[PDB]
């Protein structure tokens, strides 16, 4: 997920 | 205040929070994560508290990035809700709530929680 | 989009107004049951502006901080989870609400529960 | 927090 | 509490067998909607013993972790709330559910819900 | 078993005390951070008794009610995490503190944050 | 994907 | 409260  | 909140600031995972805190309580800026690049970069938007209580209370905030950008879409937005904390080492602690887009049947696992402290650029 | 922007009603009768835009913004005010100026409240926030899929939600979030003309409540809420369409639209989510402390009773700063939204009310 | 918060009035 | 020592079911169908002990101890059987044997999990808890107060809740907690002799989800769930008794007596809870992560996805790890039990089913 | 067994410190001065039995019990006593007989108090919990992998976290929760001979605060904690062994073992969680309330105050019952442990005093 | 609280 |  881009957030990590 | 807000001074002190407008700037860049960066968590303890690698993310950049670009963020211009405004007099009317509003917050506006980008968030990118830790790749760094053009598809890294979110729209960000909130709230805090522009007026706060006494001097060594923390200013309550709060902020939403939904995970869509011109490059890519993980159906997912994340709110994080926390304080700023000003002085020499300022510092903004958040607790995050990051949900998914699911079917009904998938809802339990809609809604991963976390935390995360961000700490500004000099 | 179409569907999440509107009046939106949960459980205690609170009121959330709300208009997303085309590019996913969330913009509008948010109403505590009293119902009077003193309980009108900015929100903003953020949803994803791709076209629903089949059968599942739309994931969204927006924060209110609990300051106005009125009152200051030195606190700030945020609500993240999914609007469903159908029949009976609604707006599931899980919030957090932050007030402002010393750093010595932050520990205790944040409080977590749940709402859910219906435009029937 | 307070005894009375406006999200719950 | 033999006011919490019982059966409960949540929302969802799954049931919750629970014996409070005098001093606070919560021990039990948690039941998947399947039902079946490779379904059933124990459960060990903590909940405040005095005598309830005025119209007020009685606060509990407890753990899963979900390996059973069949069946090991890598898992624990904590559910914090209360009790309310009474005649239509209810558990009001939020929960976590944790997922042994490697330390890269552990930002991942954790869900948040909540439940609601009656002795209903 | 022989890794999570032993006593831990948080961030803030608290400590526990856990027995990781080889069934999947945890067992112990947890101590406030003023470390006198007042601030003692009966925990249990659960966790995963066969992990995954090497290199992946031992899921666990346990529950502490706050009562004890002394004193009551009228409220339960929940932690949920993952224990990660190894030479520097720590477990990492998420908790939520229920009070108990007034249905009316329900909104405020439960508060949430996290705590990290190790085993160096 | 799935998970034995939510059978 | 005690936790802390």
């Amino acid at each position: 997920h881009p957030q990590f | 205040d807000q001074a002190g909140i407008t700037g860049t600031w960066y968590n303890q995972l690698g993310s950049t929070f670009i963020v211009t805190a405004g007099a009317d309580g509003a917050l506006t800026g980008t968030y990118v994560t830790a790749r760094g690049n053009a598809e890294s970069r979110y729209v960000l938007t909130g709230r805090y508290d522009s007026a706060p209580a006494t001097a060594g209370s923390g200013t309550a905030l709060g902020w939403t990035v939904a995970w869509k950008n011109n490059y890519r879409n993980a159906h997912s937005a994340t709110t994080w809700s926390g304080q700023y904390v000003g002085g020499a080492e300022a510092r903004i602690n958040t607790q995050w709530l990051l949900t998914s887009g699911t079917t009904e049947a998938n809802a339990w696992r809609s809604t991963l929680v976390g935390h995360d402290t961000f700490t500004k650029v000099q």
